[PDB]
DNA sequence: TTTTAGTCACGGC
RNA sequence: GGCUUUUUUG
DNA sequence: GCCGTGACTAAAGGCAAAAAAGCC
């Protein structure tokens, strides 16, 4: 390829195909004329080690290089390696129709639906585009329809909206470790040059809006937007392939707003009152007339599914809040009320979702998520939690504990220095006793932190579970763990060293208040360790996925039920404290082997060839069953495959 | 005390702890060390003397002719910094070096002279520093950073017992010299002794070690202790003493004197070594068996029989025992050789040894230092003098040497720069020590072993080699020696060191690209430590010790501030107060301790010493005479951390800020973050974009100053004076009386740059900061740069703050912006592009400039003009032509915008070859320059002139001419008039004759200036001309962009919303920024809550300011409440009392604090809880930082108070627009029709692997086939794909991939067949 | 640099 | 328009 | 002399993005 100069690009092949022609002619020219064996000889080596160089540099000994002193790159150096073309030209190769940009966040979005901004999608679907604008008439040739779309004008803006009806785009960000990281989306026209992104699907994105970028791609035949919307939209990928937990669960903003909204309080405006229903309690709250979260009493209809799969009304007087009265009105109608009652934190939200996916199956579910994010947003901006610095409730008895404490080192100290002591064991001692002192001092900060005094309606004064703004997110789940409170009010602990020996002197001072110089040095022992650990893990993680892949790449189910009995014996797992894995996961979802036999003699418990799902492995746990055998893909037949049911159940 | 140019606003300081020493200058260690590079040393210790004195004189292989150094001198700069960047040439100077070539007679004794030629060679070009301690490349401006490797000596390792199975640990010495061979000796799992020179085979020790002429005999003797045996009657005695006995088993009862003395059987007891010792009795009674384990030390032979009997290192028995008892030699002598004490490793290396000639030792050695090649005696002797006892290929310098004696516990610290006998035979013994229990290892990671290479020793190391390779060159020219007929400048060629020096300068490791987007950008990129770079480790060989934290970094290295990702640990930075040691080690200062009683005497101390003394701890109270009030003190004594005596203590820290770097030091309430959140904010605040308009920090350090004024971005005056003349691009201050010199007064002028492009495309600007008429002093700042307000670093704005979650646009991380932030322009910023059109001279007709373009309208050509050159200040956008470019075939080849970037030509140049038709656009230029030219001279000669005309009135009127009748008279006659006093009439003579100088020289320069403009230039061959095109962008901020804060918090902003939905006080006052709380409690970063708790407080103060202005209040009401806020604060430092102001200076005071009165906070000793709870209450806000907003939208009060307060944002750089990116057809790749990659060349992302197996998870299987041929690089499958979408037609056809087919034919290049098959 | 495995040369009774 | 070396983001 | 042991040599060690250079 010539570049800007008399001077000319070459590859490295070029120049060891010129010096093995120069040095076959050389050889060529030589033989013929009856030269000595002497240089003969060494010409022959000579031509041996350039075609050696060409075929395979680098193999025999020291590369022969260019003016760069850097190895050239021959024939099988092409190939080999990351650069090499089968892992960068042939497994993945650069794609059109693709953009890149930054992803923001979008409240006001649907699950299914995604922002775009109005550049990149006119730069998308450019082909599109010009097909609709010569259909219509709107330009005769295709230089027109260029024309026109650069031009910007207002029809074109209409035809990318009609364009862009039902027509998915993929979603991806790198890396994409498991296969919810690529998803369809249904996209709309946005302003602004940022990818809104639904909040909930940022859990299986595992993105953060500080900086993140994802790549759009899009379909272009029928075939791949049927895909895209059969197998790939977000609407169709709610469970994890791993395990059946779920992937939309709420999480930070949503659910603290619903930890706010259903906890009560013992005194609050508008309390004892007792309301028609639910569409009155909304009334209410906006009127002012009563708290958020006052104990009323309110007539509530519930549907259950105890028939037939019908459903069949049922009125009662609920003693609850107006919180979970307002709530209510968004859960669907199989749903019991039992479930909207509690605090609502995060472990529980997920659960209620995760019912709700039990009973009434996906529409339901994906609408109710929808919902529970809107209330979860609009009830969180509505409570104004902040953090401040007079949030962070340091416990009183704090610093007396310290002081305690030292009086043990104190004593140890001396007791060393008098004999009774050895090194090593004044050194466990002072471990235990500073680890004792911790303990002590985090219990007191979490009693102090988790109660606060309030009157009540006849003038007593009553305790009540707080309402601090730290203790809120902690409890709730939706951040931080009792870790971070406790290095925020109790003292930070015990350090390690970089090798791993702990320091006998620990960190006495929280984040609250200073840390001198000293201590917040020996704190950066943990920090620098954490960061390499961190950034020298991902090299080696990814790797072993590929190992991963690459071994078990071809294994595709090809057969219904290959019908053999062998299988492998799952029991409990026990290590000899309490039971790692009950036996009712070690089992669900797959297929026994053989009939199950009772205790009892000759009954048949479970017929052989049946897939267990949770009816039947809640009828398992009352019959408290033992031992289950169940089939496995190792245990298989199938010849160049895995038959359906030795796999057992599809998960996702 | 105060001077003029900090009255203007004075910082509110917090902190309790006097500072003793200030802050160095931030850039000596880069200063400092190239000073030592091109600065005369008459002891020839340092720099380019040294290396002049290493290599010559020079001495012919005949010794006829020699070659004598004398000294050399460093020639003016032909470019000056501003002309070399933007001429993109490099700013050096040359190197003018005297040689004198003295050929000695063949046929006369020694010292015999016959000729003496002195002459000066141009030997080559040095780059110069800049004055900011920065280089000048090519038009750039690169920074060298330091290394920091392991310092040349002698180290013991251990193997921690992981290498073998069984655990067991293998000591190892190596000895590295700062050039040459390495050498090492490493145990094995069978404790045999090895060396190893240079990484190549093991080889056994002692094989080395008979090379230096050594005996079997001499070598025990070194390595054991003699035991000594006399055949007396019937027996063989030994003389024994109890220290010979310890950790021993009695083979036989010891005893003696007919007394039982030890037990028999059973091991050693000590309390008959005692009686042993109390007794004094050598020699005792020995069995036979007793010498069977014995090994003999010397040879002993016959004297009748001649022949050898035992050998050295020979096992003997009772055969032996006999011949050499009748042979009459009753002195015997064996080794020591105890399990426990002295281990027996010599003797069994002797046992494998494959020799004892030392020719076949040195054979041995020859032939593992290379294979295959006749071991002959003189090679093998050439290479083994030459391999470590040479000065030429082995030097261990003098840190080599100092760490060499000191590691072996001698005495003297200075010696040859080689080994020797000694050194060897010490190390072999030391190791053999470490082996046997006594001694101690090294720790690698310790910073007492290792050293920092500044910029002065790499560039004297690389003009080292390039004078080698002269002196290489030069002696082979003087191989053919001749009479005189050589002159010494032919035989030098200053090619070689020239093109080293280049390479090491241009193109390098080190040698970096300097990212000045910011000062502090600047100062942390030049105090660097890099461990990377040639003699350094690489960022995949590193493990998890070098890049951890030790405890010898305290107060040398910073802990928090190092780059995330692929090298973290090897490349932190420098602390503030550590300076380079002599040999080249870290040092701190420290405040020696007397009696108990601190001193402010500082001590520079290195890392090593640190451990014999004992360090009190920086933030310890004391009285006001240094006696600490607290009886117990926290001290650190060898890395640890305990509590000591008050009298125990040696050593106090002089600051808290003497443990953190610049960039960590800038960041308020450090000590309330975590570290990784500390690390992130210190990282990212060294990204800061500059602003439109810098504003200060409410809540800031005290170092902005310093960083502001260290950076080079601060125009800051030389001599004090008054500002005679100010303007926005200049300058002048007329020196006050005191600071002119005797001759030649004058004024200084300085001249500012405005919008230059930076490095990262950003914008570099000074404003002026003084007024008309106004009094300066030195070290003042007159103009500050970019990202600095009146002399004071600010790289971002303040906004009005709220933590609350608001409908879920600041979900994660993203922030919420008001319209009020965008209508003001508080975060545009401008960023200035370069583009380059070159015209080059290519086939079938040269390319030109001119406005005949086809197939464009007239639009596209109303910009340009009939140079075809655009207009300067022309609104150019996208796609339009900046440079009418065409290639004759015509082809339009004209140069243009890329799309997506709008602009505003502000500059234009053009560079055109010499000899080559100027364009009138050229003219229009340099006539430009000329003018400009012409001014500037104009004005020079205009205030010379008016000096002198001031001298010659003051001569004339004290010579008794009146003042009107002088002025009444023409300037010109002044020195034609007769004065009665010869003394003044010789004055008037004088300046007469400096006026006729004067005028001479101002000519000259005029000529000399109009000939170098008007002169062509020198550039790359095949280039016709060069022009230069500079457009300026004003980014604005838009949902997408990225924003961040000094606590690490950063975020992406999520939504533009107007500012009548933003929450809103009981003032009716809106918020500009909402946080999301939930990112404080899992960050742990505390610091940002603080931050904002105290700038609501900082800004209260400010507001009442600006109602006693607004109201106009007198003065005393005024002067009486800014004291009263000055004054607050706990056993505040700072001392400020208005007094000494006057009124005029009290109320331009009050009028730089009506924005918000700035707070001074130190990094571990900032301001606590009460004190901003006292700042609070001082103004009218609630002391609990939380006030009561309401609901934009809906107007309902929020249901708690939230967190309100101002807080410093910073826009980093990295924006949306220039990471937005899409694609749906452009240019291919050549060989594997793949589209290009890359927002620059229009490429399409990369669909890799990973999304591969994430598509292959689900049951797609079409869409995989669209993204690998459809879309990718089916050649045939894609144009039909494009013509069926416009057709109206979704389908695909399979075809096959065009990079399958390559790797065929690549597979098939080869002798391997790979084809399909059959349908 | 570290890990791992495969292959050639040496070893001991 | 390929390669190499640095710097930075996730 | 045959199975056991030590020494000698080859492959492999994230994914995407940008911004610079300098060479060929
Ligand atoms: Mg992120
Ligand atoms: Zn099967």
């Amino acid at each position: 390829v010539p570049l800007d100069g008399g001077r000319f690009a070459t590859s490295d092949l070029n120049d060891l195909y010129r010096r093995v022609i120069n040095r076959n002619n050389r050889l060529k020219r030589l033989l013929d004329l009856a030269a000595p064996d002497i240089i003969v000889r060494n010409e022959k080596r000579m031509l041996q080690e350039a075609v050696d160089a060409l075929l395979d540099n680098g193999r025999r000994g020291r590369a022969i290089t260019g003016s760069n002193k850097r190895p050239l790159k021959s024939l099988a150096d092409m190939i080999k390696g990351k650069q090499g073309r089968f892992r960068q030209n042939l497994l993945g190769k650069r794609v059109d129709y693709s953009g890149r940009s930054v992803i923001t966040v979008g409240p006001y979005l649907r699950l299914h639906q995604c922002g775009l901004p109005k550049k990149m999608a006119l730069e998308l679907f450019k082909p599109f585009i010009y097909g609709k604008l010569e259909l219509r008439g709107l330009a005769t040739t295709i230089k027109a329809a260029k024309k026109m779309v650069e031009r910007e004008e207002a029809v074109v803006w209409d035809i990318l909206d009609e364009v862009i009806r039902e027509h998915p785009v993929l979603l991806n960000r790198a890396p994409t470790l498991h296969r919810l990281g690529i998803q369809a989306f249904e996209p709309v026209l946005i302003e602004g040059k940022a990818i809104q992104l639904h909040p909930l699907v940022c859990a299986a994105y595992n993105a953060d809006f500080d900086g993140d970028q994802m790549a759009v791609h899009v379909p272009l035949t029928l075939e791949a937007q049927l895909e895209a919307r059969a197998l790939m939209m977000s609407t169709n990928n709610i469970l994890s392939p791993a395990n059946g937990e779920p992937i939309i669960v709420p999480s930070q903003d949503v659910v603290l707003g619903l930890y706010y909204m259903t906890r009560d309080c013992v005194n609050a405006k508008g309390e004892g009152m007792v309301l028609t229903g639910p569409k009155e309690a909304e009334r209410l709250y906006r009127s002012g007339l009563a708290s958020l979260h006052a104990r009323v009493k309110v007539r509530i209809t519930e549907y259950e599914k105890d028939a037939n799969g019908e459903l069949v009304a049922k009125t009662s007087l609920k003693d609850t809040t107006v919180g979970r009265a307002i709530l209510w009105m968004i859960v669907p109608k199989g749903l019991p009320y039992s479930i909207v009652n509690q605090a609502l934190g995060k472990k529980a939200i997920s659960k209620m979702l995760n019912t709700c996916y039990r009973i009434l199956g996906l529409k339901p579910t994906v609408i109710f998520a929808d919902q529970i994010m809107y209330t979860g947003f609009a009830y969180a901006a509505r409570s104004g939690a902040s953090v401040g610095i007079d949030d962070m409730v340091i416990p009183e008895k704090k610093h007396e504990i310290i002081s305690e404490a030292e009086a043990e080192v104190a004593e140890i100290q001396e007791q060393f220095q008098s004999g009774l002591v050895t090194a090593g064991e004044r050194y466990n001692k002072v471990i235990d006793i500073w680890a004792a002192a911790n303990d002590r001092v985090s219990k007191a900060m979490m009693d102090n932190l988790q109660t606060e005094t309030v009157i009540n309606r006849d003038g007593q004064e009553e305790k009540q579970v707080s309402f601090n703004s730290i203790y809120m997110m902690a409890d709730s789940g939706a951040r931080g763990s009792a870790a971070q409170i406790r290095q925020l009010a109790g003292m930070r602990g015990l350090m390690a060293k970089p090798d791993g020996s702990i320091i006998e002197t620990p960190i006495t001072a929280n984040f609250r208040e200073g840390l001198n110089v000293l201590q917040y040095f020996i704190s950066t022992h943990g920090a620098r360790k954490g960061l390499a650990d961190t950034a020298l893990k991902t090299a080696n993680s990814g790797y072993l996925t590929r190992r991963l892949v690459d071994v078990a790449q071809d294994l595709v189910v090809t057969e219904d039920d290959c019908g053999t009995h062998e299988g492998i014996m799952m029991t409990p797992v026990i290590e000899g404290g309490d039971v790692k894995e009950p036996l009712r996961d070690r089992v669900l979802g797959r297929v026994t082997a053989e009939d199950v036999l009772k205790p009892g003699t000759a009954d048949i418990l479970v017929p052989r060839n049946t897939l267990l799902h949770e009816q039947w492995c809640d009828l398992l746990e009352e019959n408290s069953v033992d031992a289950v055998k169940v089939r496995s893909v190792v245990s298989c037949d199938t010849d160049f495959g895995v038959c359906a049911h030795c796999y057992g159940r599809d998960l996702a | 005390v105060y001077s003029y140019t900090e009255k203007k606003r004075i910082r509110k300081d917090f902190g309790k702890r006097p500072q003793v020493l200030d802050v160095p200058y931030l850039l000596s260690i880069q200063l400092d060390s190239f000073q030592k590079f091109i600065e005369q040393d008459p002891e020839g210790q340092y720099g380019l003397e040294a290396a002049f004195r290493s290599v010559f004189p020079i001495q012919s292989y005949s010794g006829n002719s020699e070659l004598q150094y004398v000294s050399y001198r460093l020639g003016e700069p032909v470019f000056d910094v501003q002309e070399c960047q933007i001429r993109g040439v490099t700013y050096s100077a040359p190197l003018r070096v005297k040689l004198r070539l003295v050929i000695y007679e063949r046929e006369a004794p020694e010292g015999t002279v016959k000729d003496i030629k002195e002459q000066e060679v141009y030997m080559g070009e040095i780059p110069l520093m800049t004055d900011n301690g920065t280089f000048v490349i090519n038009g750039t401006e690169r920074v060298i950073v330091s290394q920091l490797h392991r310092s040349p000596g002698v180290f013991f390792d251990s193997d921690k017992g992981k290498t073998h199975s069984s655990g067991k640990v293998l000591y190892n010495a190596r000895i590295i010299p700062y050039r040459g061979s390495w050498l090492d000796f490493e145990f094995d799992p069978k404790d045999n002794l090895f060396v190893r020179i240079d990484r190549r085979r093991k080889l056994p020790a002692t094989i080395i070690l008979r090379a230096l002429n050594y005996t079997t005999e001499q070598i025990l003797d070194l390595f054991f202790e003699k035991v000594i045996f006399e055949i007396r009657d019937n027996k063989l005695q030994m003389e024994l003493v109890p220290e010979r006995l310890r950790g021993e088993t009695a083979s036989f009862d010891i005893e003696a004197n007919g007394k039982v003395y030890v037990e028999k059987g059973r091991r050693i007891t000590a309390r008959h070594i005692r009686q042993l010792e109390k007794d004094d009795v050598k020699l005792i009674e020995v069995p036979v068996e007793y010498i069977a384990g014995k090994v003999v030390a010397k040879d002993y032979i016959d004297e009748s029989t001649g022949e050898l009997i035992c050998a050295a290192n020979m096992e003997l028995s009772l055969d032996l025992l006999a011949k050499l008892s009748q042979s009459g030699h009753k002195r015997i002598e064996t080794l020591f050789t105890n399990d426990l004490d002295h281990g027996p490793y010599i003797s069994e290396t002797l046992r494998v040894d494959p020799t004892n000639d030392r020719l076949s030792a040195l054979v041995e050695i020859y032939r593992m230092m290379r294979p295959g090649e006749p071991p002959t005696r003189e090679a093998a002797e050439s290479l083994f003098e030459n391999l470590f006892f040479s000065e030429d290929r082995y030097d261990l310098s003098a840190v080599g040497r100092m760490k060499f004696n000191r590691s072996l516990l001698r005495e003297e610290i200075e010696g040859s720069g080689i080994l020797s006998k000694d050194d060897i035979i010490d190390v072999m013994k030391k190791l053999i020590d470490i082996r046997n229990g006594k001694g101690e290892v090294d720790d690698i990671d310790h910073l007492g072993n290792r050293r920092i290479r500044s910029v002065g020793e790499m560039a004297e190391n690389q003009f080292r080699v390039g004078l080698v390779r002269v002196e290489r060159a030069v002696k082979e020219r003087l191989s053919l020696g001749d009479l005189d007929t050589l002159m010494p400048q032919d035989m030098i060629n200053a090619k070689p060191i020239s093109a080293a020096v280049k390479e090491f300068f241009g193109s390098s490791q080190l040698s970096q690209f300097m990212d000045q987007n910011n000062p502090l950008s600047e100062i942390t990129h030049k105090r660097r430590i890099s461990a990377l770079g040639p003699g350094g480790l690489t960022r995949e060989r590193a493990g998890f010790e070098v890049r951890d934290v030790h405890p010898t970094h305290y107060g040398r290295v910073c802990p928090i501030e190092t780059p995330e990702g692929p090298n973290i640990g090897l490349i932190n930075s420098l602390s503030v107060y550590a300076q380079t040691n002599e040999y080249g080690f870290l040092e701190t200062p420290y405040r020696k301790v007397t009696d108990g009683v601190v001193t402010d005497e500082i001590h520079y101390l290195s890392a090593i010493e640190e451990g014999n003394y004992v360090i009190a701890q920086a933030n310890s109270n004391l009285d006001e005479e240094g006696h600490f009030v607290e009886d117990l003190v926290t001290c650190r004594s060898k890395g640890e951390s305990s509590l000591f005596s008050r009298d125990q203590v040696d050593y106090m820290d002089v600051s808290t800020q003497q443990v953190v770097s610049v960039g960590a030091s800038l960041i308020p309430f450090l000590e309330h973050d975590d570290a990784n959140r500390a690390l992130m904010g210190a990282n990212m605040q060294r990204q800061a974009v500059p602003t439109l308009r810098a504003d200060k920090p409410l809540v800031g350090t005290g170092m902005e100053r310093a960083v502001a004024v260290d950076s080079g971005v601060t125009a800051v005056a030389k001599r004090g004076g008054v500002v005679q003349y100010v303007d926005a691009s200049r300058i002048v201050i007329k020196v006050n009386e005191d600071e002119m010199y005797p001759g030649e007064a004058g004024i200084d002028i300085y001249n500012l740059t405005k919008y230059t492009r930076s490095n990262q495309n950003t914008c570099i600007n000074q404003m002026p900061c003084v007024s008309l008429g106004e009094p300066v002093e030195r070290g003042d700042v007159l103009a500050d740069g970019p990202s600095t307000d009146l002399g004071e670093l600010a790289l971002g704005q303040n906004m009005r703050v709220a933590f609350m979650p608001w409908n879920g646009y600041n979900f994660e991380d993203s922030i919420l912006v008001s319209e009020r932030v965008v209508q003001e322009d508080r975060f545009t910023t401008i960023h200035i592009q370069e583009l380059a059109c070159v015209s080059r001279d290519t086939k079938l007709g040269p390319e030109e400039i001119t406005a005949d373009i086809p197939n464009v309208g007239e639009a596209a050509l109303s910009k340009l003009d009939e140079s075809g050159i655009v207009y300067i200040g022309a609104e150019v956008t996208g796609g339009d032509i900046l440079v009418g470019k065409v290639t004759p075939k015509v082809k339009d080849s004209s140069l243009r915008v890329p799309n997506g970037v709008s602009g505003t030509v502000i500059d234009v140049q053009v560079f055109t070859r010499d000899g080559v038709e100027k364009d009138k656009r050229a003219l229009e230029i340099e006539e430009m320059q000329l003018k400009q030219a012409k001014k500037d001279l104009s004005e020079e000669l205009q205030i010379l002139e008016a000096g002198l005309f001031s001298r010659i009135r003051a001569v004339l009127v004290a010579g008794g001419v009146e003042a009107e009748k002088l002025d009444k008279l023409p300037r010109d006659r002044w020195l034609e008039l007769g004065l009665t006093d010869e003394e003044k009439q010789n004055q008037l003579e004088q300046l007469a004759e400096q006026y006729d100088e004067l005028k001479h020289e101002f000519e000259k320069k005029l000529e000399a200036k109009r000939r170098k403009i008007t002169q062509g230039d020198d550039l790359a061959p095949g280039v016709l001309k060069i022009v230069k095109v500079y457009l300026a962008v004003k980014r604005r901020i838009q949902p997408g962009d990225k924003m961040a804060g000094r606590h690490g918090n950063k975020g992406v902003i999520s939504k533009i919303n107007p500012i009548e939905d933003m929450p809103y006080d009981e003032n009716g006052t809106p918020v500009d920024i909402v946080l999301n709380p939930l990112g404080v409690p899992s960050r742990m970063n505390i610091g940002q809550i603080l931050e904002t708790h105290l700038g609501m407080a900082a800004k209260g103060i400010g507001d009442k300011i600006n109602a006693m202005l607004k109201q106009q209040q007198e003065v005393a009401k005024l002067r009486e409440f800014i004291q009263r806020a000055y004054d607050l604060g706990a056993d505040v430092r700072q001392k400020v009392d208005l007094s000494t102001f006057s009124d005029e200076e009290v109320m331009r005071l009050a009028e730089n604090l009506r924005k918000g009165m700035p707070i001074a906070t130190p990094v571990f000793d900032g301001a606590k809880e009460a004190e901003i709870k006292e700042l609070l209450k001082l103004g009218d806000l609630p002391t609990s930082g939380q006030i009561r907003l309401y609901d934009g939208r809906t107007g309902e009060q929020f249901e708690r108070p939230v967190t309100v307060g101002y807080m410093y944002m910073l826009k980093l750089n990295h924006l949306v627009d220039d990471k937005m990116h899409a694609r749906s057809t452009g240019s291919y790749s050549l060989v594997t029709q793949q589209p290009l990659g890359g927002k620059a060349q229009f490429g399409g992302q990369r669909f890799g692997e990973m999304e591969v197996w994430a598509l292959e998870a689900y049951g797609a299987a079409y869409t995989l086939q669209e993204m690998l041929t459809v879309k990718s690089d089916d050649v045939n499958g894609r144009t039909k794909m494009y013509k069926n979408i416009v057709d109206g037609n979704h389908q695909m056809e399979p075809g096959m991939p065009e990079s399958f087919n390559v790797l065929l034919k690549e597979i098939r290049s080869l002798g391997i067949n790979i084809e399909l098959e059959d349908e």
